[PDB]
């Protein structure tokens, strides 16, 4: 909420940049680059390196307790991770259901909208 | 319902990591026992042969290398030798008791025992041959173990080559145990501890004159890696710092934060129609914040982790709380620029608009801080006092028991300094404001008359900080250095209105186990870390000795670090671990580790030249020279030394890549001998010999230049070749043209080699000195401090 | 096909004065002037939407967007505006949950990625 | 060359440009990669011989 | 016979760079009167994450000084140095890459590598030389023959 890089989530309060900041730069030295990154869902960076990347945060944040509750609760988020790594999807057709392996990110998880704004940075 | 399972490749992505633990569960490192005998060389049998050639009726014991896997090249070899090095380290015991290898000896006289099993072993097949002499047969049943129960020894005969001697006998005579009494568990515990007056310290069993134990190697920091390794320091730094953390004493029977809050209110007159500044007064106060503070400033204390100062400038009660946290904490704890802020706050808020003066503008970057310009400037004698105190306020550096610590000046241990603060603010609260509204002024007064309120519990409150730093700092073994780390430890000021607001009158000092605990968590760190550095050391002296060029130590220091376990190895740059290489290479070898280097120094050439893999070289005259005679061999084409011959080095051609001097002298037919660890072929055909076969194996290095292939020719001309009539029949002595640069092997002499090997008949070892010893504390409420007086004192 | 040419439109309009966020609804504005650099390679990639759009059937909106397209002024933007809002009220797309699944986790992953991007990512 | 996350994790931690950078900016570590360091290195040799 | 343009000696073996070192060590000593703390413990941490590398700076100074050599000894003509029209544009990053990232690891030229080059440099200058002498006949032959 108290970083400006998170669009979806920075505010003082409430509210969001809900007008964007990008204009404060815009010059004739500089230049705007902007991508669509709706379809990164199911890309080779949110597959194991992105889940492996959370888990070494948590292991280095383990170090920094002394609290089993807390450390508990890393353990646990970590084997959320660990579990979401080796993730298959179902779906129906007709009268069959795929078992679709699928090891990246989706929403529909709490950490999916943070996630993915870190990931993306 | 029919599944359909649909797989997919998606690649493994393996990130590079070390497993980190903290201070707490590093587990110490094994004690080392020896099992058995250290051996490199072993007695076998071998058929001898008589000056003609004709082999003897009975053979001969000699010795040979146990594991001959010595490898070809000079270099290959030193690197074996390192190899070796390492493997001696590893067996290298702790303590020795030979009673455990004892074994009998099933031909002694008395039915006796020898060390180790080995020995027994060897014993038995020299016994039942039938080509031993009576005389060896005496000598075996003589073989026996003495007893001298009185002065605790043990002697047990032993068949040990002399290098095997050597090894075995320095780690009887190098053990690292030592006796072990109560005096020396008591001595143990830290002085400080002992001599604290609020402790006492109990034992309930009387410790043999057989125990034994092993002290910890605590030598201060050879790296000083608080100087020019930050990033080294800031792990380690912040690994101090969450062990502090878990050893600070909770705060207990804090005051309730309902009624405290309460009273706050009403003494603030909270006035629900207005906005206010006192009423951010009230913000995050609670006994959790209090804890926090309380753990945050000893942690940080205790480990020298910088600390960072948060805080809102609405907040003037915060403020308020930074003046006393500024008033016991050195300033020196803080990164500057948030001490700046706050102290620019303080004046600004507090300090000038009391007196009239104007806001100060102070400049980033100033080599001042505002606490220091406002003491020159301001009048008043007790706001200046105060302010040069803080100014001044700094720790001392002082060995105490050999450790380097960090001391509170004694007017914060015995919470004389909050006098001053409250002069301080007393003299503030007296003025009048002139420039500022009078509710400004009324707000400045609430906040004060807050902390006003609590005197006497502030006045606890820092002997209790003090104190318990102290007690803490007693159990830290390593030096307590100064220097402001890369990242600090956040402490809200909100946190600090808290503890000062909450604190009761309730002492909580550190529990004698976790005083305990404490101090064996810093001791296990300080053993290791030496422990590590030794063995740093010890392998980088001796690959600089053995001169290998090629070796690249960053695995060295890599496993350095991975051993200290609180290192994220795999992020450290190559370029810091060399630094880390550079200094270790300046620090002398342990003793232990430097004697037994030495013994592999001067026993390597003959271990070398004990391989039956390689022989020294090969020379290559272009003369008929006699083979030698020797027992074991028959006639040999075995040269003892070099003299007489132009030496090539194998290794430098080898390095170089520049054969045109060994080309030119072998089309020049010209004389040399090339020195190399070498393999070569054993040839007993007497034929092979008069064709000169072992003059053909040389093309090989002009046609390629290479000398990897390189395999000289070792005649062992005895009667067992086949064509051996030839040199029966002819009296002739067989000739070679070219000799292999090689050593005979050494005769196992049985009498010699029987050596009493001495240790202690029996002892036991113990762990954890600290077991032995049960800790209490008197009753919190009478718990004094340095000045002999309670160190709460409240009602 | 109707909404793919703003995306380009956006960088084709000089900026006359702007906004800029300051908290989360609140603009101090500028009076900065930027010129629009768009290269040979976007036009392109303009031209082929257009393309795309007339294959489909459609004359009238690629033609308001190309007579647009001889001032580019922000003016006239707004039936470039239109044209966008416009687009979205042709009805949702509500195919197959196994299509639309199968297009999302369409993946083409490679051992051949950088190992020092991941890495470093 | 040395590993390229072990150097910016170096580098970032004793410069730490995020604590100094404004809130309303962005502040990194850039062109520490592999691909940078053989570019100066053929460019300084070739630029020198030619 | 070629002109060479050739370094400092203290170049070709490293130790200059030991300068720099102790030069940057007074840097990262020196107090910065008058700017902000943070900025200063980051420019000096910045000296020093340079200043730390000396033993790979030095060796990094001595595989480019050893390789232009070599290579420098695979060309034919004289190396003139002129200001040229255009440069070769170099990123500072690109330099911190370099200074940051070098090994131990010796790299030098490959002997068939060094053929082709020499080769090269020699098939142009030979090319050069050759369409030299056929320009300047065919002209003095129009000349000769009055072919105004």
């Amino acid at each position: 909420k108290h970083t400006r890089e998170y669009a979806e989530f920075y505010s003082q309060s409430n509210q969001l940049l809900s007008y964007g900041d990008v204009t404060r730069f815009l010059s004739n030295n500089s230049m705007v680059l902007y991508t669509d990154v709706s379809q990164w869902d199911s890309s080779q960076h949110n597959t194991q390196p992105f889940r492996k990347g959370i888990i070494m945060g948590l292991d280095m944040l383990a170090n920094m307790t002394n609290d089993a509750r807390v450390i508990q609760t890393l353990n646990l988020y970590k084997q959320t991770q660990i579990n979401l790594m080796d993730s298959y999807v179902q779906i129906p057709d007709g009268n069959v259901i795929k078992k679709i392996q699928y090891g990246a990110v989706a929403s529909g998880e709490k950490q999916t909208k943070a996630a993915n704004s870190i990931a993306n940075l | 319902v029919q599944y359909e399972i649909l797989q997919k490749t998606i690649p493994t992505f393996e990130p590079k990591e070390s497993i980190l633990k903290k201070l707490e569960d590093i587990k110490p490192e094994q004690v080392k026992k020896q099992t058995k005998l250290f051996r490199i060389f072993e007695p076998r049998q071998l058929p001898v042969y008589r000056a003609n050639g004709e082999k003897e009726l009975r053979n001969r014991w000699y010795w040979k290398l146990k594991r001959d896997t010595l490898p070809d090249g000079d270099y290959d070899v030193r690197e074996y030798f390192l190899n070796l090095y390492d493997q001696v380290l590893t067996e290298m015991p702790d303590y020795l008791l030979l009673k455990d290898m004892a074994v009998e000896n099933k031909n002694s006289r008395d039915a006796g025992k020898v060390v180790d099993s080995e020995t027994a072993a060897i014993c038995d097949a020299i016994f039942q041959d039938e080509e031993t002499e009576g005389v060896v047969r005496r000598f075996i049943a003589e073989m026996r173990q003495r007893v001298q129960a009185d002065r605790n020894v043990v002697n047990y005969p032993s068949i040990l080559h002399p290098i095997d001697h050597a090894f075995n006998e320095y780690f009887l005579q190098h053990q690292l145990v030592e006796p072990l009494n109560n005096d020396i568990i008591f001595n143990y515990i830290p002085e400080r501890i002992r001599n604290d007056v609020n402790y006492i310290l109990n034992m309930d069993r009387n410790l043999p004159s057989t125990a034994r134990y092993i002290r910890p190697n605590l030598l201060q920091d050879r790296l000083n890696l608080h100087d020019n390794f930050e990033s080294l320091w800031d792990t380690i730094t912040t690994s101090n710092y969450i062990l502090a953390r878990s050893v600070v004493p909770d705060l207990k029977e804090l005051v309730s934060t309902e009624a405290q809050i309460q009273k706050m209110s009403q003494d603030l007159q909270l006035e629900a129609l207005t906005i206010q500044s006192e009423t951010q007064f009230l913000t995050g106060i609670n006994s959790q914040a209090a804890n926090d503070c309380f753990k945050t400033l000893i942690a940080a204390m205790l480990s020298q982790r910088t600390m960072s100062l948060d805080f809102v400038t609405t907040n003037y009660m915060s403020l308020i709380s930074g003046m006393w946290l500024l008033t016991v904490v050195p300033n020196d704890m803080f990164i500057r620029e948030s001490l700046v802020a706050c102290q620019l706050a303080i004046i600004n808020t507090i300090i000038y608009p009391a007196f009239g003066m104007q806001r100060m503008h102070y400049r980033n970057g100033d080599p001042q801080t505002p606490f220091q310009i406002a003491e020159q400037q301001i009048q008043n004698f007790q706001v200046a006092n105060w302010l040069h105190f803080v100014n001044n306020n700094q720790f001392r550096q002082v060995v105490i028991d050999g450790v380097l610590n960090q001391v509170l000046n004694d007017n914060i241990r015995n919470g004389h300094v909050v006098n001053q603060l409250m002069e301080a603010l007393m003299q503030l609260s007296r003025q009048q404001f002139p420039t500022m509204p009078v509710d400004y002024k009324r707000s400045i007064q609430r906040g004060i008359l807050l902390l006003s309120n609590r005197l006497g519990q502030l006045v606890d409150l820092t002997r209790l900080l003090a104190y318990n730093y102290e007690t803490l700092m007693a159990c830290i073994t390593m030096n307590m250095q100064h220097v402001q780390t890369l990242t600090t430890e956040k402490l809200q000021l909100t946190s600090v209105t808290s503890l000062c607001m909450l604190i009761g009158n309730a002492t909580v000092i550190p529990s004698p186990q976790t005083l305990f605990h404490y101090y064996n968590v810093n001791v296990n760190f300080h053993s290791n870390y030496n422990e590590r550095i030794n063995d740093a050391v010890a392998i980088i002296t001796a690959a600089n000795r053995l001169n290998l060029y090629q070796k690249k130590m960053k695995s060295i220091v890599e496993d350095f670090l991975k051993r200290l376990q609180i290192f994220d190895i795999s992020r450290v740059p190559d370029d810091q671990m060399y630094r880390l290489r550079d200094r270790l290479r300046l620090l002398p070898v342990e003793i232990r580790r430097l004697d037994i280097f030495n013994l592999i120094l001067m026993n390597m050439e003959q271990i070398e030249r004990a391989s039956d893999k390689i022989a020294q070289g090969v020379i290559i005259a272009y003369r008929d020279m006699q083979l030698e005679r020797d027992e074991m061999y028959g006639y040999v084409n075995i040269a003892r030394n070099l003299d007489g011959f132009q030496q090539i080095n194998l290794e430098e051609l080898m390095r170089t890549g520049d054969y045109a001097q060994i080309t030119n002298m072998l089309l020049n037919n010209q004389p040399v001998a090339l020195v190399g660890a070498l393999p070569f072929i054993t040839d007993s055909s007497v034929i092979s010999l008069v064709a000169k076969l072992d003059a053909t194996v040389f093309a090989q290095i002009v046609k390629l230049r290479k000398v990897d292939t390189l395999k000289p020719i070792l005649y062992k001309i005895n009667s067992d070749s086949n064509d051996f009539y030839l040199v029966a029949n002819y009296d002739w002595v067989p000739t070679s043209t070219t000799k292999v640069y090689k050593q005979i092997p050494q005769q196992f002499d049985f009498r010699a080699s029987m050596h009493m090997l001495t240790s202690n008949l029996t002892f036991t070892v113990y762990s954890d000195l600290l077991a032995f010893v049960s800790a209490d504390t008197v009753e919190p409420i009478n718990a004094v401090a340095f000045d002999n007086m309670r160190i709460m004192n409240e009602l | 096909l109707v909404s793919s040419p703003m995306s380009i439109l956006v960088a084709l309009v000089d900026i006359n004065g702007t906004f800029i966020t300051n908290e989360e609804l609140e603009l101090e504005f500028s009076n900065k002037y930027v010129r629009a650099i768009v290269p040979d390679q976007t036009f392109d990639e303009l031209k082929q939407m257009l393309d795309n759009m007339r294959k489909a059937g459609l004359t009238d909106i690629p033609k308001m967007i190309q007579d647009w397209l001889v001032d580019c002024s922000i003016e006239k933007f707004p039936l470039m505006a239109k044209i966008y809002s416009w687009s979205f009220h042709v009805g949702f797309r509500k195919q197959k949950m196994l299509d639309a699944a199968l297009d999302q986790l369409k993946t083409e992953y490679t051992e051949d990625v950088d190992d020092e991007m991941y890495r470093e990512y």
